[PDB]
């Protein structure tokens, strides 16, 4: 994975030049937003199971999926769906703390669309479930850090499609 | 038929071991150049090989005489050679007529084939070809052939080959010992079969005969014993690094944990404990956990620790639940502290890759494990196991008949196909001939030709793509506007049609020196119809260069069908048709066939420019499952937001 | 970065980052202005360090530039000065990142195998970084020097 | 991380059927505390006999500071 | 596609021998049931729109699926679901006439799950709608032929799992 | 929407919007307050129009309400009034958009196949909207009614 | 695709509600900005090639990208990148006129990451070129409408990165 | 502690502590006196923090003290404030240590298995510590409360 610090180092490393003032401003922006990122991560970590709880209730519950014939009928499937949204929330916080969507394109999305197609998991529904996470996360933490969380949750939605 | 395919990569079983094969593979598995030992194996063999040629040359020429003298001694009552294709224990000579012609034909050819395999044994220089093919032969031949008669037949041939050759004691002893091995292996009854017991309820039990694991090159097994000299101790540790990291990383990058190396060299922690600590180390974590998805890192962790791929769907489901609970350490702990690991490797033995030859294989995860045992496995980042296992129970997936790679991305321009080599994501599925793919219509759902074939030439009314037609009169059609009329209004409409006709054949608008000006003005004059104009743009050398030539033949056919008809192919019946034309006639006739097709004529007239009519479900998902464009009522429960009753 | 280190470790155990790891990042983020200042000083006299430390290297170790040496020649001397420019660049990345991970991943893993193949003495390059340590410390305050030298001595320590 | 100095013989039950090579079943090894419960259960299910177990690493009755 | 006849032909052809006594018995068993197969097909042919009508009224109508927010709300989507159930009844008749569910694997369930997941078609509600067809068809045709029809209708349902 | 239509046309030609197309939107944008006036009038008296046009339909066509009809019963008439309430809602979306797209997309395409399946006479639904047009016309200004009639006649024309 | 008018209508249609005060105010806000959007689009239309000209000059030209070894070396690949940015600017104008980024997801960003990866097109270099478009467009058009264009150009960047 | 984990992380790679890692120990030690001040506030008012939040639990969830509940009687209520006293002691260890390591190993590992055996609702104990966080936030300064909040929320978060 790459964080915002490593990303601007690697961009300078590939060119084979020292970090200039324009590249240094990218770091200073991260060191300014770093306090906002750490505080946001602490809130989501505390309400990790709680954010999912509201998100499933808003989007997934009392729909087609949970009813017999759907992809969330059996208790094993339902628990796996909670597990999947527990995955998505945990990795979105990792990417938020890093300040780069490198971990998502490495451990989350790179070979997820193929699995979801094969298992018969509806992508259109799970995207809406992550959008349900996005709304809960932004309401709990704030508008400033929820927008930051929003980008990386949208990144998962884009990779799934 | 099966609904999923794991892949059918080429299997190369070792039928018999030779001296060069035994020498080269010995250092290959150790990842070393052939040292003073393995060179001397070849040196002595290459010198003796010249003599070994003289052994066979005499035995191949006089092959008729050896089998004649054998059969005459064994079989009594006539001549056994009528229909050619020292120590008696207590044999009785078999009658020719009583045994029957069918049994006699078997008996004669086996006697020749025994000698034939002896000649191959000397040439190979290793009696492996004998040991394999003779060990479990006594039992199967007992039923309708006497054992007592066979032993004296080989013993006759032993004397027959001895007297005929008789050159030197350094030469004849090679003939003697290989025959001595032959009779001893034939005297030996069939050994018990290697039983691969299922580690749990999920995995099936298997069996392999004691003959298949006698030739197929035994995997070098290293065990850390506390007393060993540090050179072979280094060889054990290097092999342990070659198992966990797929390669010797301590030689490559000098990446080694000496902290763990010291404890195993002493005997503080076992090899089981070493593998445990090495697979939860940051050195493995960075390389085989960090770059991979939780499912694929699990699949890699299987081949590193257990030395095999996940066997069942339930096994992947179980071990994914472990890696979700506690992560990498918990996964490693589950793999090392399994009933399978301690049965195969125990505590001292280094894990080894158990493939086709090592043990009995199951017909479930064949191609999935074949690609996994390859060194190109940690580049396939798409999971192969959980994908195939889930697809096994499910019906046939939304896929092109010739694989997932044959499907282009549903974009405006550019034929973009998933590469087989770059990021292995090949998903084979057993598609038969009469298999029609379900396609989503761009326009109304009622206007699909599968359910409503009459509504094939119905235009999508603000649901699908814009239809371009030469409805308006072309400029200079009639001699009404005589000479002048500089502001002829019907001129911009036909030019916009031309641009759209270019945009359909070639997704993007072309450059200055790419536009076929001859074809444009013939359409504008009214010499040719749109159908002919589309055909000419697809018959262009530029279309050949840009879409046909750089792409796989059937990929190029599929993309052409998605451009000219605006529709993916339904299945094999259509794809095989155009592929047959592509073989015999060429590219230009494939263009001709797609335009002169009835379905083209029904959908688009002589004046109609083609358009995107049907999408693949995977293609529409890329369009309408993103953050935007997605509606609220696709796969979400909609609650009616009403103002509360207290408000 | 310690951010990357903490996330991957949390990723390994499949758990959210502990507040004992989050406070480490918080202290790292806040104390970043000092690290960027040291890096700016190092990149400011990038040519000055290489020239001075290079001159002192060939003075102390003459066999490097003597006939039969590895850096003996025209382009060979220039490549070693370029190699010093690489390691100084690697140091600046390390100071910025506040970790020895970027130095390791780019140009420290398989250094022993690289210089063995080229036929370059490993301890002389370790000496070359040690000379770069002394020059960089000279053009900086005691607190800034000791912080940067810690990254320098890591490069020396990994080589020799 | 507390480690147990364990001494146990674990005879193979399938060695005859599997036709695998002979391995030294008697071993004196250090095993982590978090793994020992799964380790001990594995040995005694195979019909293996535990000879001697010693707490080599750690202090008996520790509350804080283990790993 | 493969019917009960072509399945026997296929099996004999790959063996590379003429149709034996056991092969003739399998054909005669199909021809004996063939009188009931054509009879059932003709009734379903005549009563095609009525079976769908009764099935939609049983399960789909006056529910959350047909109401706003549902997938069977829009008129183009309603007519799609009618046509979808027009497919299911037609192809079940096809498989009933054939004596094999080969056509269902080739045309009906050939990437149907991925189609329904992409569009956002309810998996649970469609299965219940096919079951609503199954109940109506069995009450309309008979207890023997309707049960025989019900096998292939369950095959579509189990294919959507 | 006419904005949507203009962009789609520009998308197909793969060009920037024509100055004629830009002026078409500009005229629609300025004349958007008039469209929202008609929409609010139809929204404000939605229960009045449906009830008036309902009774007027049932007098003209008694057969649909009489025993044996499609809309016979207190629950079936309620569905018929709901049907018109849907169609009137579709009109309000059309007036706002300034285009006959939203009426077509949601509640015109696959209406013939829908009402045949339910057993509803299609000409009676065409009459119901024609009665809805008449009530709506005599509740707003002449310029407001003529603009609204363009969308109403589109609902009638497609269903007929 | 859907514009700001259609997005409000669809949201009201999904609920099954008439256009309420909140829905009407969302339309009125668009009609207020309608004069700003049309005038902005006409400026971009007139200076279509000019924006792309000064975008490549700022970011791409006289770099390793233009020089041999780079992706935008050959005249074929140069005209390809010019066309790409011509497409990006035009589709940003469409989204600016519509007041929704639905067209960008449907016609541009649908498998654009997978396309650019396969070809070997640098993401960072492309993003910078779209970032160069943003600054050029804002200097040409204005402050408010330049900000409006800047949102959808960031939306292309976010979907590509 | 932060110290013990940094040693573990360094020993896992089999190397000395990083210049960055040593700075994180330095950052912890410098702010060590601040962490002790947080602990001194909590330990000094141990009686008031358990009585206030103890009552707040019973007012929020009365089913605990209701007949049929877990903590019913004079003895069972005395064990509930004893339990909260143990968790308050764990928090003070965690702030001093700088990590949630001592909280985990003593009274957070197998917390689900413990209360499941005793027949105690795990959500109720999660709410009890959540009430302790609210009382601690008011009595202590904003900077100290926010630092201690993360340690409290970890106890609640794992018990949820
Ligand atoms: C009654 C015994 C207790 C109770 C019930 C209760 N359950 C829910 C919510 C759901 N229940 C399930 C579980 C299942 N559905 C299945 O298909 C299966 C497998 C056979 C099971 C076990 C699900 C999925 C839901 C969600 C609803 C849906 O279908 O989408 C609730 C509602 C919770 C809420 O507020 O949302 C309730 C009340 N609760 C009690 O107190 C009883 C002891
Ligand atoms: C919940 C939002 C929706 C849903 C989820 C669902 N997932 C599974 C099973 C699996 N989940 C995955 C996916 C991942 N593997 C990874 O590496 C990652 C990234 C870290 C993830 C998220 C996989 C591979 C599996 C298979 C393991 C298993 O068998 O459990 C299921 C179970 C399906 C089944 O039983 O076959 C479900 C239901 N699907 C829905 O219905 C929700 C909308
Ligand atoms: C310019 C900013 C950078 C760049 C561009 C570049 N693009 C291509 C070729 C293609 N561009 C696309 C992408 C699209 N397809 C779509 O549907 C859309 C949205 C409407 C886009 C933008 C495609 C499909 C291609 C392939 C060929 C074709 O034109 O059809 C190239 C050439 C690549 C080649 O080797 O052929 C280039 C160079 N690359 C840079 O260097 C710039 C930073
Ligand atoms: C035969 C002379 C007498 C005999 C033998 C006997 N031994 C065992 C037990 C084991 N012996 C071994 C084998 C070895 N371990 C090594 O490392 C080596 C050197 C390479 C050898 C030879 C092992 C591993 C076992 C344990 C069982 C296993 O296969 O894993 C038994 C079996 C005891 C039991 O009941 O389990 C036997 C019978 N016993 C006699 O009566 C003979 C006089
Ligand atoms: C409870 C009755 C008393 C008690 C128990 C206690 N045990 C441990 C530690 C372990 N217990 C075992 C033993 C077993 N392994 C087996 O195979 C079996 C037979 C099925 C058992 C019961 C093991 C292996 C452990 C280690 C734990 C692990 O996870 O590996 C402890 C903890 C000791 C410590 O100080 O950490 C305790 C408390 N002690 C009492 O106070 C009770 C009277
Ligand atoms: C009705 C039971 C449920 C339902 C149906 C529904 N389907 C669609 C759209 C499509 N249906 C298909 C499927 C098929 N076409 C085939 O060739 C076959 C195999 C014989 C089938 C079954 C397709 C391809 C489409 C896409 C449009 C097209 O006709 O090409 C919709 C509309 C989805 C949309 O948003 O456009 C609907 C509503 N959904 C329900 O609510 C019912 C439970
Ligand atoms: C009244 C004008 C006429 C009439 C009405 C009638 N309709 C139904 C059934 C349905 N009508 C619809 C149609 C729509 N619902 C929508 O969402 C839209 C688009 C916005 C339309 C136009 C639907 C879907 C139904 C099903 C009802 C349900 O929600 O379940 C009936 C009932 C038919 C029956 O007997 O089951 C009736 C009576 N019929 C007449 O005779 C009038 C001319
Ligand atoms: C001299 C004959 C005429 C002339 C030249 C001129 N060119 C540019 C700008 C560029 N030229 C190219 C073209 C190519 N690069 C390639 O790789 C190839 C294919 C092998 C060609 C032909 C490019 C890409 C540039 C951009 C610069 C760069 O490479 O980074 C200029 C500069 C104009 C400007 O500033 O935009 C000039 C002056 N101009 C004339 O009038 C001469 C007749």
């Amino acid at each position: 994975m790459q964080d915002a610090i490593t990303a601007v180092i690697n961009s300078a490393d590939v060119q084979g030049k020292y970090l200039d003032g324009a590249a240094m401003d990218k770091l200073k922006s991260y060191f300014a937003s770093g306090e906002l990122r750490v505080r946001a991560a602490s809130v989501i970590s505390a309400n990790a199971a709680t954010i999912v709880k509201e998100a499933v209730a808003k989007s997934l519950l009392y729909s087609d999926v949970t009813r017999p014939g759907g992809n969330m009928y059996t208790t094993r499937r339902y628990a796996a769906c909670i597990r999947d949204l527990d995955y998505y929330l945990r990795y979105a916080t990792y990417a938020m703390l890093a300040g780069d969507a490198s971990i998502l394109d490495e451990r989350v999305l790179n070979g997820l669309k193929e699995t979801y197609n094969s298992l018969g998991v509806p992508i259109s529904s799970t995207v809406q479930a992550i959008q349900a996470i996005k709304e809960v996360t932004a309401s709990l933490v704030g508008a400033d850090a929820g927008k930051e969380m929003g980008v990386y949750l949208d990144y998962i939605c884009s990779g799934l499609s | 038929s099966v609904k999923a395919s794991g892949g059918s990569s080429l299997a190369r079983p070792q039928l018999y071991q030779t001296v060069p094969v035994s020498a080269i593979s010995q250092a290959e598995q150790q990842d070393r150049f052939l040292e003073g030992s393995e060179l001397n194996e070849l040196t002595a063999y290459f010198q003796s090989g010249a003599l070994r040629l003289e052994i066979a040359e005499t035995l191949t020429q006089n092959a008729d005489l050896i089998v004649s003298r054998a059969a005459n001694r064994i079989f009594t009552g006539g001549s056994p050679l009528s229909y050619l294709e020292p120590i008696p224990p207590g044999f009785r000579p078999i009658n020719i007529a009583r045994y029957g012609p069918s049994n006699m034909q078997k008996s004669l050819r086996d006697m020749s084939w025994f000698l034939r395999y002896t000649t191959y044994a000397i040439v190979a220089g290793d009696p492996n070809i004998i040991v394999v093919n003779t060990r479990g032969l006594k039992e199967v031949i007992e039923n309708a052939c006497s054992i007592d008669a066979t032993i004296v037949a080989i013993q006759e041939m032993r004397a027959a080959s001895a007297d005929y050759f008789r050159n030197n004691a350094q030469a004849k002893e090679i003939v003697l010992q290989y025959f001595d091995i032959l009779l001893s292996e034939f005297k030996a009854p069939t050994p018990a079969n290697k039983v691969r017991q299922g580690p749990s309820n999920d995995i099936q039990g298997l069996e392999l005969p004691q003959s298949y694991f006698n030739a197929a090159a035994k995997r070098q097994k290293y065990a850390m014993k506390p007393g060993l000299s540090a050179l072979e101790k280094n060889a054990v540790i290097k092999a342990a690094y070659r198992q966990i990291f797929e390669r010797d990383i301590t030689k490559a990058y000098s990446q080694s944990i000496s902290y763990l190396e010291s404890q195993v060299r002493n005997g503080d922690i076992s090899m089981k404990e070493f593998v445990r600590r090495l697979a939860k180390s940051p050195l493995y974590r960075k390389q085989f956990f960090e770059p991979f998805i939780n499912s694929r890192a699990l699949e890699l962790a299987f081949r590193h620790i257990l030395g095999r791929g996940p066997s069942s769907r339930e096994e992947v489901q179980k071990y994914f639940s472990i890696v979700s609970s506690g992560g990498l350490p918990a996964l490693v702990d589950a793999l090392v502290d399994s009933q399978e690991y301690a049965d195969y490797f125990g505590e001292e033995t280094v894990p080894y890759l158990r493939g086709l030859g090592v043990e009995a294989q199951e017909c479930r995860n064949w191609g999935m494990q074949q690609d996994l045992f390859s060194y190109s496995a940690p580049f396939r980042k798409v999971p192969q196991f959980i994908t195939t296992f889930a697809q096994y129970d499910r019906p046939l997936p939304d896929q092109h008949v010739y694989g997932s790679g044959n499907d282009p991305l549903e974009i405006q321009f550019g034929a973009i196909f998933p590469k087989e080599t770059r990021n292995p994501s090949k998903r084979p599925a057993p598609f038969n001939k009469d298999t029609k793919r379900i396609l989503i219509h761009r326009g109304p759902a009622v206007n699909n030709q599968v359910g409503n074939p009459s509504a094939v030439g119905e235009f999508p009314g603000s649901l699908g793509a814009k239809v371009f037609r030469l409805n308006g009169g072309l400029p200079g059609a009639k001699v009404g506007k005589n000479t002048g009329t500089s502001v002829k209004f019907g001129e911009s409409s036909t030019q916009a049609l031309i641009r759209a006709a270019y945009r359909q054949v070639f997704g993007r608008d072309l450059y200055e020196g790419q536009r076929l000006s001859v074809a444009e003005i013939q359409l504008e004059n009214g010499d040719i119809s749109v159908r002919e104009f589309i055909k000419r743009l697809a018959k262009s050398e530029l279309f050949l260069k840009l879409y046909w030539a750089p792409h796989y033949v059937c990929k190029a056919i599929e993309y052409m069908h998605r451009r000219l008809l605006g529709r993916p192919t339904y299945g094999r019946q259509e794809m095989n048709q155009y592929f047959d034309i592509a073989s015999k006639q060429g590219f230009y006739a494939v263009v001709e066939a797609m335009i002169d097709s009835k379905e083209y004529s029904d959908a688009f007239g002589e004046d109609t420019v083609p358009y995107e009519r049907y999408l693949t479900p995977g293609g529409l998902q890329m369009r309408s499952a993103r953050v935007g464009s997605l509606r609220e009522d696709i796969g979400q429960r909609v609650d009616k937001e009403v103002t509360p009753r207290f408000v | 970065s310690i951010v990357t280190k903490s996330i991957v470790n949390a990723d390994a155990e499949a758990r959210y980052l502990s507040p004992g790891e989050l406070d480490r990042i918080k202290a790292f983020v806040t104390g970043g202005a000092a690290r960027l200042r040291i890096a700016e000083t190092l990149t400011g006299s990038r040519e000055t360090i290489v020239k001075q430390a290079g001159d002192r290297l060939f003075q102390k170790r003459p066999d490097i530039v003597s006939p039969g040496g590895n850096a003996y020649g025209e382009e060979m001397t220039a490549t070693c000065l370029r190699d010093m420019d690489y390691y100084l660049r690697l140091v600046t990345y390390g100071v910025v990142s506040g970790d020895v991970t970027p130095i390791e991943e780019i140009g420290l893993v398989g250094v022993r195998e690289m210089y063995r193949s080229l036929g370059t003495p490993i301890e002389a390059v370790a000496q070359s970084v040690r000379e770069m340590k002394e020059v960089a410390s000279g053009l900086m305050s005691s607190d800034d020097a000791a912080e940067a030298s810690a990254y320098f001595d890591f490069v020396i320590g990994k080589m020799s | 991380m507390r480690m147990f100095r364990i001494t146990a013989c674990v005879p193979s039950q399938t060695r005859i059927r599997t036709q695998r090579e002979l391995q030294n079943t008697y071993f004196t090894k250090l095993v982590p505390y978090d793994n020992w419960f799964r380790e001990q259960q594995r040995i005694m299910k195979m019909g293996g006999k535990i000879v001697k177990v010693e707490l080599a690493t750690g202090r008996p009755g520790t509350n804080a500071g283990l790993a």
